[PDB]
């Protein structure tokens, strides 16, 4: 009923500028402060930016100051941060939040009421690159056994997300695909392993599924043993 | 600007627990200091503010007391739905300040990794560079040390690491590690090792092959 929708984020060069919205509904917007949080892939929380219920006051955290500029309209009930000079540093998730009233008061300085579902802004100098992708193949010191390790090696794609599965969705259990790790290069590279019997190499084939959207990517590999 | 401190980072424990997380403030900020929850993938929930003041709709087993400069929130009895990240939030001045995070962790038996590497694919060695993966799968707890050795040379600077979160069925984690090399780097040399030490191990387990058809 009450919440707020957020929309603008993308993927930016470093220099450029950007424009975040959020759209309330389900509350008197106007007498409410708001403000902007973000937060970056494994980071905490930090505040960015905040404006009182009539726009009149604005406040910024240090990092963005003579950057960033938070505004707000009324008609529309929107919050916006237009965002110019980024720099890789900026690289977040960007939520709307609204500061909570206390029986009927509405301060700008309290606990955060409502979260918008959050944007993410990305700032790299990287351009769109479909991903490499390698077999991590089962191996052995013997000829027979118990567990089998294999797996996928998702190397140097932009930007954000890949999605893995394994054999077209069929084998789940046993599935661990790893977060992707930022390469010096400007591209993430990730991996997704798999625990099978060592019976089944051979007889069953193991066939991993990478789907990078961005780039229209779709790759079949098949793992087998060397 | 007020600066929050959150003890501990994080903590492990079993459903049924008491958890206590303190928040340690650099001034005085009387009682306008917030408590969230937050899980992987969605927004920060709050659960208290004014440091007392329970949120409508969350559950009484979630107390938050303290004032002035020290804080604590506690959980009398953990559920499964808990285990999360809790953060603090000052609300006495601008600009508004979270909390490092306190990450509430399931609590299990220790348990030793299965260690596994893979050589780097002919398909890859064409490009011109090379990665050896180390694998170490289904551990507890999260402490563990990887070392990448090439011909006994300790590696440096040229590895990378990435761990999951606890597995939705038996709580452990896993590890993996990825070596880059060049393609002549990686031709130059023989024996290439992944050496892991873990508390599970009484002696650190290393897994090796040697670069050729062996």
């Amino acid at each position: 009923q009450v919440q707020l929708v957020e929309s603008g984020g993308g993927v930016v060069q470093p220099g450029r500028s950007l424009r975040l919205s959020c759209a309330a509904s389900g509350f008197p917007f106007s007498s409410y402060g708001m403000h902007w949080v973000r937060q970056a892939p494994g980071k905490g929380l930090e505040w960015v930016a905040g404006v009182s219920y009539d726009g009149s006051y604005k406040y910024y955290a240090d990092s963005v100051k003579g950057r960033f500029t938070i505004s707000r309209d009324s008609s529309k009930s929107t919050l916006y941060l237009q965002m110019n000079s980024l720099r890789p540093e900026d690289t977040a998730v960007y939520y709307c939040a609204r500061p909570s009233a206390i029986f009927g008061i509405y301060i700008i300085l309290n606990g955060l009421d409502v979260w918008g579902q959050g944007t993410t802004v990305t700032v790299s100098s990287a351009s769109t690159k479909g991903p490499s992708v390698f077999p991590l193949a089962p191996s052995s010191k013997s000829t027979s056994g118990g567990t089998a390790a294999l797996g996928c090696l998702v190397k140097d794609y932009f930007p954000e997300p890949v999605t893995v599965s394994w054999n077209s969705g069929a084998l789940t259990s046993g599935v661990h695909t790893f977060p992707a790790v930022l390469q010096s290069s400007g591209l993430y590279s990730l991996s997704s392993v798999v625990t099978v019997p060592s019976s089944s190499l051979g007889t069953q084939t193991y066939i991993c599924n990478v789907n990078h959207k961005p780039s229209n990517t779709k790759v079949d590999k098949k793992v087998e043993p060397k | 600007e007020i600066v929050l401190t959150q003890s501990p980072s994080s903590v492990s424990a079993s459903v049924g627990d008491r958890v206590t997380i303190t928040c340690r403030a650099t001034q005085g900020i009387s009682s306008w200091l917030a408590w969230y929850q937050q899980k992987p993938g969605k927004p920060p929930k709050l659960l208290i503010f004014g440091a007392s003041s329970l949120q409508s709709g969350v559950p009484s087993r979630f107390s938050g007391s303290g004032s002035g400069t020290d804080f604590t929130l506690t959980i009398s009895s953990l559920q499964p739905e808990d285990f999360a990240t809790y953060f603090c939030q000052q609300a006495h001045s601008f600009p508004l300040t979270f909390g490092g995070g306190t990450k509430v962790e399931i609590k299990r038996t220790v348990a030793a990794p299965s260690v596994f590497i893979f050589p780097p694919s002919d398909e890859q060695l064409k490009s011109g560079t090379a990665s050896v993966v180390c694998l170490l799968n289904n551990f507890y707890p999260r402490e563990a040390k990887v070392q990448w050795k090439v011909d006994n040379a300790l590696q440096s600077g040229n590895s990378q690491e990435s761990v999951t979160e606890q597995d939705s069925k038996d709580s452990t984690y896993s590890l993996s590690s990825t070596l880059t090399l060049s393609k002549a780097d990686y031709e130059k040399h023989k024996v290439y090792a992944c050496e892991v030490t873990h508390q599970g191990l009484s002696s650190p387990v290393t897994k090796s092959f040697n670069r050729g058809e062996c």
